[PDB]
């Protein structure tokens, strides 16, 4: 959902 | 588990294209399409492009692109923002065109902020932007959200001088998702509809690290062949390798000739080589 990584 | 390709290579995957069970392609791009207009690739392993940074003494240099960060610490980023619009869409943007111009393209979901998915003239309605753009900015704070222009903020980012919004002082933010940021109601409404009717998965320049756009690769039905051109293999589910590999074909080179290896099969190879000429020549007489 949130971006990430 | 339908078998479609009748062997898992570039020109199974071509001979699937032109064949009637083909209608309906959605691609997946990410940095490695844009690397031969010049925009660096800034999660890969070699990148060059935080060189400048180093007065900033950033924690890492990903940093820079988160919000948190980035909301206490802008100058970094607009710093990197005024190094890097001066960028032509590269023969890989092209080939989307091209599968548009010849009815192929379902959609093009791209984590780039570059636009230059647009400007190689994929409309709105073909596009989702799962990262937002550059092309629009906004004060930050809720209570205002003042809009400006990109033309406003390539004045201030040349200047060097921290966007900020004229009315109420707030930090004036690119329209691009951060990490830590939610991604557009868009990228989510999209998915649900798109990824139920594809017939072929084509992934470019894109290491899928990056979530929740990565896990596009797994919304398709499991009998949908997926191409991977990149400069290696990534997206390991992707079975390419194993005994019971069925539908993922990699490409491992650059995107651009990917993109003219696969047109050549599908004899657009010259009509693609045009469309880029006319298309640069276009914006050079700009
Ligand atoms: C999520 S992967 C988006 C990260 C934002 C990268 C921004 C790169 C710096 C802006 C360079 C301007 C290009 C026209
Ligand atoms: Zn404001």
């Amino acid at each position: 959902p949130k971006k990430t990584g | 588990k339908e078998r479609l390709l009748d062997e898992l290579t570039l020109e199974g995957v071509a001979r699937y294209m032109q064949s009637e069970r083909c209608r309906r392609v959605i691609c997946l791009v990410g940095a490695g399409i844009s690397t031969s207009a010049g925009i660096p690739d800034f999660r890969s392993p070699s990148t060059g492009l935080y060189d400048n940074l180093e007065k900033y003494h950033l924690p890492y240099p990903e940093a820079i692109f988160e919000i948190s960060y980035f909301k206490k610490h802008p100058e970094p980023f607009f710093a990197l923002a005024k190094e890097l619009g001066q960028f032509k869409p590269t023969i890989c943007h092209y080939f989307m065109r091209l599968l548009k111009d010849k009815g192929l393209l379902l959609r093009c979901y791209t984590q780039n902020i570059d636009t230059l998915e647009r400007i190689a003239g994929l409309e709105q309605e073909d596009l989702v932007e799962a990262h937002g753009t550059f092309y629009t900015s906004h004060c930050v704070s809720a209570s205002c959200r003042h809009e400006y222009p990109l033309s406003w903020m390539k004045e201030k980012i040349f200047s060097e001088v921290t966007p900020k919004c004229e009315d109420c002082q707030s930090l004036v933010k690119p329209d691009i998702v951060f990490f830590g940021e939610s991604l557009p109601a868009r990228f989510f409404s999209c998915m649900q509809s798109d990824f139920l009717k594809v017939d072929l998965l084509l992934v470019m320049g894109t290491s899928l690290q990056v979530q929740p756009f990565a896990s596009l690769i797994s919304k398709a039905p499991l009998s949908t062949p997926r191409l991977l051109i990149n400069k290696e293999k990534a997206g390991q589910g992707m079975d390419f390798d194993s005994k019971k590999a069925y539908r993922d074909v990699a490409w491992l080179g650059e995107c651009d000739q990917g993109c003219l290896a696969l047109a050549e099969l599908l004899g657009w190879k010259k009509e693609l080589e045009d469309l880029v000429r006319r298309e640069h020549a276009s914006i050079d007489a700009q």
